[PDB]
């Protein structure tokens, strides 16, 4: 279908959106096959007499082109004409598959010189491409039938809403909006300006708002001006706009909202007199603007990226202030880094406030957007955290040794400041030390962005593999092609009445869902900035779920809630986060020890066994502190030691450690330490024997045996249930920006149980949740059931049913999907969740999940 | 808030078993009393020992739906089951007009004595395990109201799409309501939601 | 250099520097390569740095000193794309010129230390051969075509095997080299030249990773023009500064502005000339002050823009305008 | 009945392509015209004005069918 | 990874090419910090320009 | 100790015990020696004419 195209893409404002323009380098070398008719001869022959044709092949495959001096030789209505490409034909752009991003459009040709392909900027958006040296394909339609269904389903008016997000593929870019905010801001216009521009779009002129004044003649407003692009009698009303009878009544002020109220009244064009109104009201608005941009110009300056003296000692009397006292904190607190983040925005917030007073920056940066707020702070304010163990690619050697290599005359002049922080910007320039910090930073953002990203590679093929067979059939049943089974009764919430505009039988929603599925993950993958690495992985989490249970760690945690108030007690709250941890936490034996002493000598006369079985005895010395600490006891101690190691030779062990003696923990033995410690015996507990080898032969020999019991004292548990990894109490704000819960709204400050099973989780699903109940029992009235999830959506599914999973999922794609593309149509997410729980319980989207038109036919 | 913290620990763990298979069979809408299931722990361990129960007469909970549908449970605190033993408390209880039995496994049960248990003709059984029944998952936030269709609703939505019984979306018999209210394949239920997303959603399942 | 995001600067520093057309060699009589590319006025930047002194090396810089502007055009500099100057393109600035070599070989004399392809003529008219002479190569003022026959290697009765030209290969004979080996394998050198100016599809670049498509030829009388007189060379966009983080192509283009003007209130008390900076040395840079001081001096305005007049309307453009020169590179692969 | 009065875009994409392709292979015209000679913008306006001899059959997924003439279809385009 | 090429399109192309170090592929798993600037190139290599793609600094 | 030259050229290794059942004490194995022979460390010094220990414990 012309199969091939090299050429770069360039732009052209006052040509037609779906005009596109085709080098005559390569027009004059494709062909549009015609059949010649009863009707078109009087236009092909004048197509033909001169040149612009080709070979005159009928029935009788003639190759004679028009060059041989052949003549006329007026054709038979029948025969097939081979030609150039005229204007007004219709082409398919397309470039190599970077992404299915949704580049299929069709376009009417143009010829000319100059060889490039001249696209309208408004075709950046839909064929997601800009202007420095891009290589398109083009396709042409051969064959009539493939004329026919391209020109009705790929035109741009046919898809000027997006099936993906449900807006329009179409808004104002980068100079057309600078144009609009220059023109607000610039309420009135004089007589010759406005006559000038009225030639562009329609409507003539409106008579002006101001007919006179004392001192100026006539004066007309620019809402008069944006009245030339309307098309006629339109009515529609706004949020900030009223329009009747094709006049803009009134329009609101909000400049911040500016590109919503245009995108509002396009919305309403679209409702009122259908697409290819929209297109005229771009199509006479675009020209309009950019001519009137013209005699005003619009730069920068030096002025502008020179932020004042007194407001840079202002901020840099910050990071001595918040900052260091905060790293000061950074020297052992590790994972405030959200805290971190938190005071870096505050100051990132002032610094940025300031450089908005100035009239040239103000129009240039989306002033909402944090992803470029924060890069003009990093040229006219500070850069900020360069440096961090928490950029998990680097790893921690490198960080501890650019701790060391500071140095470099960081250390031999300060200590002021820190590592990893850079008190500059760019404008002002960087001295090498924070220069070198700033290429690890680039560094590592480039290597994390080039390396793999193959991931939704596959994760595409993997969601092709199961959901494209998937279409709405003439009855409004979603089912699947290949089985004819109901994954869906009913589409999009109250559309069964008849008001179209909508989805119709035949689409293939299936693989819409899959293509406005993995879009968000490249733009999640190919920017690292950490909202957007944040959440890669709670789509993997969803959509990446295997069934058969692996037993990993996401399988393990449990969520714990407590609420049960009181009302009044004043730290109650805080004293029930805690016990129930106590009553959890593991402390061992092997923690708090501090040495271990076996000596034959001191317990001669203790030994006062008959036939002197008795001679070795192993101290184990433990730490004051500790144990008067956490209010562990020492004859608790005694307790669980005595029955454990009896509780473990009741197993089937061996018979080497039935005559254990354990003592006594007597806080004060005796004035130990010949070998170089001097203490003065601060529990020195557990002063075993091992009397098993009864007469003990070989002293060596006997003294290795009390060297194997010695590990089995030292792995018991003290104070806490054996079964529990961790326990941790926090997350003092619940508001949005946190994880999952079940609810929240009512508080702002509920602390939880973070709690996590060791790997007695046996292969049984749900167990861990299972043992963490089974051994809050005697805390079972603080701790607050009917809410405290397991983590891993899975055994959610085990837990509490299907259907509770079923809206968990709905909620965790649903939440993980805005914070990285902002808007998405949610029956796609709902496709998704009912093709994963349909064949009984959730099956995933990968290998392990793997392995478990034709509607009419014409007649006349 | 405030904390106590003494029990006899084992007695806790019938209490809260005991309490949860009378809110089933309350659910499956059986004849069963409010103080027998709303009675607190104090006056349970009182009157049902404080530390020691075992085949007590706690167990037996036997009900009528309205007239003649009989269930009946059989708690095992052992920490082994083999043949004997269940063969000893059910060759004596079905003789009390009895149409289904549940089983209430403390320990584990393994497929090496499985067929011998259901072979028991007319008499169907459910298992369960005592650390499972420690809460209530119909009183969780998070859980959905069933509904259950009846058979000519169910012949009346197959033949409103004139669909087949076996092309609706499915859902396993091992689930955890599925097992709960005691469902049989072929039967319909339906699901209402409510979410920021899925508010005004439904949704049929019947059960493979 | 120690302004720029550290991505740009790995750019210019790693495939931009490596690709931009300039100085070849100084005797292109014996290097017989494929595709030779050269400019034909090369030039040094206004500024100075440290290590293109102590080198003294003027061939480390491949490209010319532009003068740019930063304004919106009717938008055609949208979205990364350059806007140039035709009236500034007619008086030579960035014409290249490319050289391209055929080559063929056949055995030695009759060994085998028929199959004998010697270079010949083949007169029987296989292809096209206007411009071949005797010996089966073409002459040293030739003008070759489209597609031509470049090399006769046509045996004595056989089909050809000559190479002929392909598609998109044509132009001037510059020389024909003929080589051999030791065992007689005879080598035979063709080279083809072009001359080209830079066209609508062609790309750019700055010395600080920030390059474009030339998008849109503009003649000379529609530009804006200061009281000067002057026209600038290339226009781009203010919308690619605030986002892509270069400071450095602004403060380099006020520093070769400041150094190029001449410098009033010379009489008396100063040679007046003495007190310039010319170093741009990338860790050891001059502040702002020394730069718009500077420019203090040296007439114009101290912010850095400039007061034009529209070239169509004719009137005075409200907003000041940013110029001043820049040293652009011209890159390879044009299409 | 039953079986959404509209029509598809599916079926004016394989429609227009019949009936163009017929007038393109010697069909008389049905409807005034104003010297078009392209047979889509031809094969467009009796659609537009309800003129077009056809019979769509549109499937079910269980089996049956229905039987449809293109005259009786809403291609209206009212907003 | 050893002779290549020399560039010419340049004369800067063959500075840049005479003059260049490569660390081997060993094997992919935790080959460390084997593409990023350590503090021992201070005044030898160079912590700003490097290729990127298939061996980002590597070379 | 490693030598580009003379391919016979040794090891010392100390966290190896040659089990694990209960634990063992790390003692210091001259691991592989000549491609092969591992042999213990005292060996290897009184074969080099160590006089007695004490000496040893001060080398
Ligand atoms: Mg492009
Ligand atoms: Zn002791």
């Amino acid at each position: 279908s012309g199969f091939s195209s090299r050429s770069v893409i360039t732009g052209d404002a006052f040509r037609n959106v779906n005009e596109v323009g085709i080098p005559m380098e390569i027009a004059h070398r494709i062909t549009f096959e015609e059949r010649v008719s009863v009707h078109n001869i009087g236009y092909l022959q004048e197509l033909v007499d001169n040149k612009m044709c080709l070979s005159y092949t009928q029935g009788s495959t003639t190759y004679s082109l028009r060059d041989g001096s052949k003549g006329h030789t007026v054709l038979k209505p029948g025969q097939i004409v081979h030609r150039r490409v005229m204007d007004g034909d219709v082409v398919f752009i397309n470039r190599p598959p970077t992404t299915h991003k949704h580049s299929l459009q069709a376009l009417r040709v143009y010829v000319h010189e100059d060889n490039t392909v001249k696209i309208n900027p408004l075709m950046c958006g839909p064929l997601s491409a800009d202007f420095d040296g891009d290589c398109v394909h083009l396709f042409y339609p051969q064959s009539l039938t493939a004329k026919a269904e391209v020109l009705e389903l790929f035109s741009v008016d046919k898809q000027l809403r997006s099936s993906h997000t449900g807006q329009l593929i179409l808004q104002l870019g980068l100079d057309s909006l600078l144009s609009l905010r220059v023109m607000m801001e610039q309420v009135f216009l004089d007589k010759a300006s406005a006559q000038q521009l009225a030639m562009y779009g329609s409507r003539s002129l409106p008579s002006p708002a101001v007919v006179k004044s004392s001192k100026s003649g006539p004066a007309w407003t620019f809402f008069q001006i944006l009245q030339l692009a309307f098309p006629e009698r339109l009515s529609c009303r706004g949020d900030g706009f009223i329009v009747g009878g094709s006049d803009l009544l009134s329009f609101d002020f909000g400049v911040d909202a500016l590109a919503s109220i245009i995108n509002g009244i396009v919305t309403g064009i679209m409702v009122e007199k259908g697409p290819k109104e929209a297109l005229a009201f771009f199509d006479s608005l675009q020209p309009l603007l950019m001519e009137h941009l013209d005699p005003q110009g619009f730069s920068l300056s030096l002025e502008d990226l020179s932020m004042s003296r007194e407001d840079m000692g202002v901020i840099h009397n910050l990071i001595v202030r918040e900052i260091s006292p905060m790293v000061s904190r950074l020297r052992l607190s590790y994972e405030d880094e959200l805290q971190l983040e938190n005071s870096i925005q505050k100051v990132k917030e002032v610094a940025a406030n300031f450089m908005l007073k100035s009239y040239s920056m103000r129009n240039l940066i989306d002033i909402k957007s944090n992803s470029a707020i924060n890069k003009l702070v990093q040229q006219i304010g500070f850069l900020g955290l360069q440096l961090s163990d928490k950029k998990k690619l680097y790893t921690k050697t490198l960080v501890e040794d650019m701790a060391q290599f500071y140095k470099k005359k960081y250390v031999s002049t300060s200590s002021s400041g820190d590592f990893g922080i850079v008190k500059g910007c760019f404008f002002h320039g960087l001295d090498p030390y924070e220069e070198m910090a700033h290429s690890v930073a680039a560094r590592e953002v480039i290597v994390r962005s080039s390396r793999g990203l193959a991931e939704p590679g596959t994760l595409f093929k993997n969601l092709m593999a199961v959901l494209r067979d998937i279409v709405i059939t003439n009855d409004g049943t979603v089912r699947n092609t290949c089985s004819n089974s109901i994954v869906q009764f009913k589409y999009e919430l109250s559309s069964d009445n008849e008001n179209q505009g909508l989805f119709e039988a035949g689409d293939p929603v299936g693989v819409l869902a899959a293509t406005a599925m993995s879009n968000p993950a490249y733009k999640a993958v190919l920017d690292s900035s950490p909202n957007s690495n944040s959440s890669w992985e709670l789509m993997k989490e969803v959509l990446l779920c295997k069934v058969n249970f692996q037993n990993t760690t996401n399988d393990r945690r449990v969520i714990l809630y407590l609420n049960e108030c009181r009302c009044g007690k004043k730290y109650c709250q805080e004293n029930s986060a805690y016990t129930v941890r106590n009553k959890l936490k593991k402390v061992s034996l092997k923690d708090t020890a501090v040495e271990f002493l076996v000596e034959y000598r001191k317990q001669q006369a203790i030994s006062e066994i008959f036939g002197m079985d008795i001679c070795l005895h192993g101290h184990i010395h433990l730490n004051k502190t500790l144990l008067e600490g956490w209010n562990i006891s020492m004859q608790d101690i005694l307790q669980r030691c005595e029955d454990a190691i009896n509780s473990l030779v009741q197993k089937k062990k061996k018979k080497a450690e039935d005559f254990k003696k354990m003592n006594l923990s007597v806080s004060e033995c005796c004035s130990f330490r010949g070998p170089g410690s001097s203490k003065d015996s601060d529990m020195p507990c557990l002063m075993f024997s091992s009397y098993n080898a009864t007469d003990p032969d070989l002293e060596r020999t006997l003294d290795v045996l009390c060297n194997t019991i010695y590990p089995v004292l030292l792995e018991t548990v003290i104070k806490g249930d054996p079964r529990i990894a961790s326990a941790n109490i926090i997350w003092n704000s619940p508001e949005t920006t946190t994880w999952i819960r079940s609810l929240h709204a009512s508080r702002r400050g509920e602390w939880v149980l973070d709690v996590t099973v060791e790997k007695s989780d046996v292969k049984q699903s749900g167990d861990a949740w299972r043992v963490v109940i089974d051994s809050c029992l005697s805390v079972l009235h603080l701790i607050d059931t009917k809410r405290s999830i397991p983590y891993s959506i899975k055994q959610v599914q085990e837990l509490l049913g299907l259907s509770c999973a079923f809206e968990q999922a709905v909620q965790r794609l649903s939440a993980s999907v805005r914070k990285v593309s902002k808007g998405v149509l949610k029956e796609h997410i709902i496709l998704v969740a009912n093709n994963m729980t349909c064949s009984g319980d959730m099956l995933g989207f990968n290998s392990g999940g793997y392995k478990a038109s034709q509607f009419e036919l014409l007649w006349n | 808030s405030k904390y106590v913290d003494p029990s006899s620990e084992e007695s806790h763990r019938y209490y809260l078993a005991r309490r949860n298979a009378l809110e089933m069979l309350r659910d499956r809408g059986y004849e069963v009393s409010l103080e027998d299931i709303n009675l607190s722990l104090q006056d349970f361990r009182t009157v049902y020992g404080e530390r020691p129960d075992v085949d007590r007469l706690r167990i037996s909970a036997h009900h009528r739906s309205d007239s003649s549908n009989k269930v009946k449970v059989v708690f095992f605190g052992t920490g082994k089951v083999k043949v004997n033993t269940i063969r000893s408390v059910a060759a004596e209880i079905l003789s009390q007009e009895t149409i289904t039995g549940l089983i209430l496994v403390l320990q584990n049960q393994v497929t090496d004595k499985a067929l011998k248990a259901i072979e028991l003709f007319t008499f169907k059984v459910e298992i369960f395990q005592i650390t499972d029944l420690l809460v209530n998952l119909t009183k969780h936030v998070l859980s959905l109201r069933h509904r259950v269709l009846t058979d000519g609703e169910k012949k009346a939505l197959l033949k409103q799409f004139n669909i087949e019984e076996k092309q609706l979306p499915r859902i396993s018999k091992k689930d955890a309501v599925v097992r709960y209210y005691g469902l049989e394949k072929g039967q319909i239920v339906k699901v209402s939601y409510r979410g920021e997303l899925t508010e005004s959603y439904v949704a049929y399942r019947c059960v493979w | 250099a120690n302004h720029d995001h550290g991505r740009r600067v790995l750019y210019q520093s790693q495939k931009h520097c490596q690709q931009a057309i300039g100085f070849c060699s100084t005797n292109p009589n014996i290097r017989c390569d494929t595709l030779s590319q050269q400019l034909f006025y090369p030039q040094r930047p206004l500024f100075k740095t440290m290590a293109s002194e102590c080198l003294q090396k003027d061939v480390l810089f491949n490209g010319q000193n532009a003068i740019v502007a930063v304004n919106v055009h009717l938008g055609f500099n949208q979205e990364d794309s350059i806007v140039m100057n035709k009236a500034s393109l007619e008086r030579g600035m960035f014409r290249s010129e490319q050289i391209r070599s055929y080559k063929a070989d056949v055995d030695s004399k009759d060994s085998e230390k028929d199959e004998v392809v010697q270079f010949g003529k083949t007169h029987s008219k296989i292809g096209r051969v206007d411009s071949l002479d005797d010996d089966g190569f073409p002459f040293v003022g030739a003008n070759m075509h489209s597609g031509d026959i470049v090399i006769g290697r046509c045996t004595e009765s056989g089909t050809d095997h000559s190479v002929k030209l392909k598609h998109t290969e044509r132009g001037i004979v510059q020389k024909v080299v003929l080589s051999s080996n030791d065992d007689g394998k005879n080598y035979a050198t063709v080279s083809l030249r072009q001359v080209r100016s830079p066209c609508l599809g062609d790309k750019f670049s700055s010395m600080h990773g920030q390059k474009g498509v030339l998008g849109y030829i503009e003649e000379q009388e529609n530009f804006a023009f200061t009281n000067q007189g002057i026209v600038p060379d290339i226009v781009i966009n203010p919308h690619a500064f605030p986002s892509r983080q270069t400071p450095g192509q602004l403060l380099e283009a006020a520093l070769s502005k400041g150094i190029a003007c001449p410098m009033q209130k010379k009489k008396g008390k100063s040679d007046a000339y003495s007190k310039v900076t010319r170093h741009a040395t990338p860790f050891s840079t001059p502040s702002v002050d020394d730069i718009t001081d500077q420019l203090h001096r040296a007439g114009f305005s101290r912010s850095g823009n400039e007061r034009v007049y529209n070239g169509r309307t004719g009137e005075m453009m409200r907003s000041l305008i940013f110029m001043g020169p820049n040293f652009y590179q011209r890159l390879i692969h044009m299409s | 009945r039953k079986t959404s009065k509209f029509m598809t875009k599916y079926e004016r994409a394989r429609i227009l392509g019949t009936r163009a392709l017929q007038i393109s292979m010697n069909a008389p015209v049905m409807v005034e015209l104003e010297g078009e000679t392209d047979p889509l913008e031809i094969a467009m306006k009796e659609l537009r004005q309800r003129k077009i001899p056809f019979t769509i059959r549109r499937y079910l997924p269980d089996g049956s069918f229905e039987e449809w003439g293109v005259d009786e279809l809403i291609v209206e385009d009212s907003w | 990874g050893v002779v290549a090429n020399l560039g010419r399109a340049n004369p800067l192309q063959s500075l840049i090419d005479l003059r260049r170090t490569r660390q081997q592929v060993l094997y992919t798993g935790r080959v460390g910090d084997a593409r990023y600037p350590h503090p021992s190139h201070w005044g030898r290599l160079c912590f700003l320009s490097t290729p990127d793609g298939e061996n980002c600094g590597l070379v | 100790y490693r030598s580009e030259t003379k391919r016979n050229r040794f090891i010392v290794r100390l966290s190896e015990n040659q089990k694990a059942e209960d634990f063992k004490r790390k003692e210091k194995v001259l691991t592989v020696y000549f491609l092969s022979t591992e042999i213990p460390v005292w060996v290897l010094f009184f074969a080099l004419g160590v006089a007695s220990d004490k000496e040893a414990v001060d080398l």
